[PDB]
């Protein structure tokens, strides 16, 4: 198969924590706010070993598309320039993110019929929690 | 190039209101933060708000919720700002800038635009010379009273007389502007040789000459 | 609200100089949202320094910024005639936003006293029926000066407006007018007029006067 538990259209159901988040990511005040006012809706889709997430909102559609373990550089939603790995493991996808000497983890794995993301920065951890469309 | 135009300078009566513009290029405009920020003469800088085109969504200090009010218009690819129930400590630069996400920093600033809230009326200056009552080298200027608008243009024998000039900037007293400048000449030149200071005032379509006449 | 104290108000430096700059907080911010713009002449403030450290496109090299916790700070390795400025930092990691009042950084050179100038009513303006007068203090280094109005021997404060040059472009000076405003009326009352500068450069105040009829 390949990743096949992820490939879907997700929307978020729940939010917590996400701008504390980004107080410790070090977004700005401003940007922190449009941040939260999108509540995007997570596409993923896989073909062969690439795998593509899209946050597709009316503000910003962004799309990273990804070999796995391989480095590729992003720039995140709320306008970083970042340097992203990610890795499957344990049914789970963590992608870090590092930026000038900083590094974040987002976790995104299966619960049931949910897909709960979880960004972790210095011990502050948000949580989303999408269900399917 | 990113870049955001403002028109130079506006002029408005007391309790009057006035929208001042942004105009946005070279980006795509809904995807940055636009800021204002105000400065008077003298002193450093004031932060009035942020708005988000394609929101329209604002923060606001609350130092100005009375006075200033964000918008903007995507199709015009501008941002205006609204004062109203002005005075004369309204009298500013008034700067636009674009923010930079994450950091959230000012990446590039509009020209300001010089605001004037006053009585008004195009008023000439008078100009008066000043002349002694010394050494080797005399100083002589002219007064430049009672002008109202912004600038004026003030040479000496036709800009031949440059450098060891000094012209002030303009106090406004009442409601009028006056400045003065000063000339420093040898006294081998003068008063043998004429010193006349030349007053340009663009508002009132007004050249004006003053030969220094002495005294001394 | 997140207060920005920057110290030095003024400096001055000499073309090859150190500088530091500091931009000390109230409370904590982000490193990330800390910046500092240099402005010119009150035209439109540049971006310099981004993110505490960063360096805003064309900013040279000699700069460089520094930031921990309490304070942040600019450094300019060696200065140079282009460099002198007024440099504001500024935070965006809470609302509100806020902006120091700014260090402005002038060009040092050798003291220099100032010419003065004392300049009588005009007959024309006399004619017209106004009375100002005039005295030029110019060409000294440092800006700091106290300029004194005497009328008859007794100082006159009200009605004197001062204004003032920026740094000159050539010889790095200052210079200023101080003008008296006063009716035709009192102008004719009183006799001598004196126009008396303390500056730095001498101890006794230079004095320049006139009388109203010689």
């Amino acid at each position: 198969s390949m990743c096949d538990a992820f490939v879907g259209t997700w929307k978020l159901v729940s939010s917590e924590n996400f701008d504390d988040y980004m107080k410790e990511v070090g977004v700005g005040f401003a940007t922190r706010k449009v941040a939260g006012m999108a509540k995007p809706n997570m596409i993923i889709s896989v073909n062969g070993d690439l795998v593509t997430i899209r946050s597709e909102s009316t503000f910003k559609n962004t799309e990273i598309s990804f070999k796995l373990g391989v480095e590729f550089d992003e720039i995140t939603a709320d306008d970083r320039k970042v340097k992203s790995i990610i890795t499957l493991d344990g049914g789970a996808l963590v992608q870090v993110q590092k930026w000038d000497g900083k590094s974040t983890t987002i976790k995104r794995k299966r619960d049931g019929d949910k897909l709960v993301v979880e960004c972790v920065m210095k011990g502050v951890t948000s949580t989303r929690v999408y269900e399917r469309a | 190039q990113v870049q955001l135009q403002q028109p130079g300078a506006e002029l408005v009566k007391p309790g009057a209101s006035v929208k001042l513009s942004c105009k946005a290029s070279g980006y795509t405009f809904t995807s940055n933060w636009i800021t204002w920020v105000k400065q008077r003469p003298g002193q450093g800088l004031e932060w009035i708000g942020d708005i988000y085109p394609g929101s329209g969504s604002t923060t606001n200090n609350e130092k100005f919720k009375s006075k200033a009010t964000l918008t903007v218009d995507t199709s015009s690819s501008t941002a205006y700002m609204q004062l109203s129930s002005l005075t004369s400590e309204d009298s500013a630069v008034y700067y636009c800038a674009r923010l930079r996400g994450y950091y959230d920093y000012f990446d590039f600033w509009g020209q300001g635009t010089t605001l004037t809230v006053s009585s008004a009326k195009t008023t000439p200056p008078s100009v008066y010379p000043l002349a002694p009552g010394t050494n080797s080298m005399v100083t002589l200027g002219c007064l430049v009273k009672g002008y109202f608008p912004e600038p004026v243009t003030v040479t000496w024998n036709s800009g031949s007389l440059s450098s060891g000039v000094h012209t002030f900037p303009a106090v406004l007293q009442s409601d009028l502007y006056t400045l003065s400048s000063s000339v420093t000449v040898p006294s081998s030149t003068w008063p043998s040789e004429t010193v006349t200071c030349n007053v340009a005032h663009p508002a009132s379509s007004t050249k004006v000459d003053k030969k220094i006449v002495p005294r001394d | 609200e997140v207060v920005l104290t920057q110290s030095p108000a003024l400096m001055a430096a000499s073309p090859g100089e150190k500088v530091t700059i500091t931009c000390s907080v109230s409370s904590s911010i982000s490193s990330s949202n800390l910046h500092w713009y240099q402005q010119k002449s009150e035209t439109s403030p540049k971006p310099w320094i981004y993110g505490t450290s960063n360096l805003a496109s064309g900013v040279p090299v000699r700069f460089s910024g520094s930031g921990s916790g309490t304070s942040y700070s600019l450094t300019i390795s060696s200065m140079e005639a282009e460099d002198a400025a007024t440099y504001y930092c500024q935070q965006w990691s809470h609302y509100p936003l806020t902006f120091g009042a700014g260090t402005k950084l002038e060009l040092k050179r050798t003291d220099a006293a100032p010419t003065v100038s004392i300049f009588p009513p005009s007959s024309e303006q006399l004619t017209s029926g106004g009375a100002s007068v005039v005295c030029f203090l110019n060409n000294f280094y440092p800006k700091d000066i106290n300029v004194k109005w005497k009328i008859d021997g007794s100082e006159r404060q009200n009605g004197v407006l001062n204004s003032w040059t920026d740094q000159d472009s050539k010889d790095s000076t200052y210079s200023m007018s101080s003008t008296l405003t006063l009716t035709k009326d009192e102008y004719e009352r009183h006799n001598s007029y004196t126009c008396e500068a303390t500056h730095k450069t001498s101890t006794s105040p230079i004095v320049k006067s006139f009388n109203r009829n010689e």
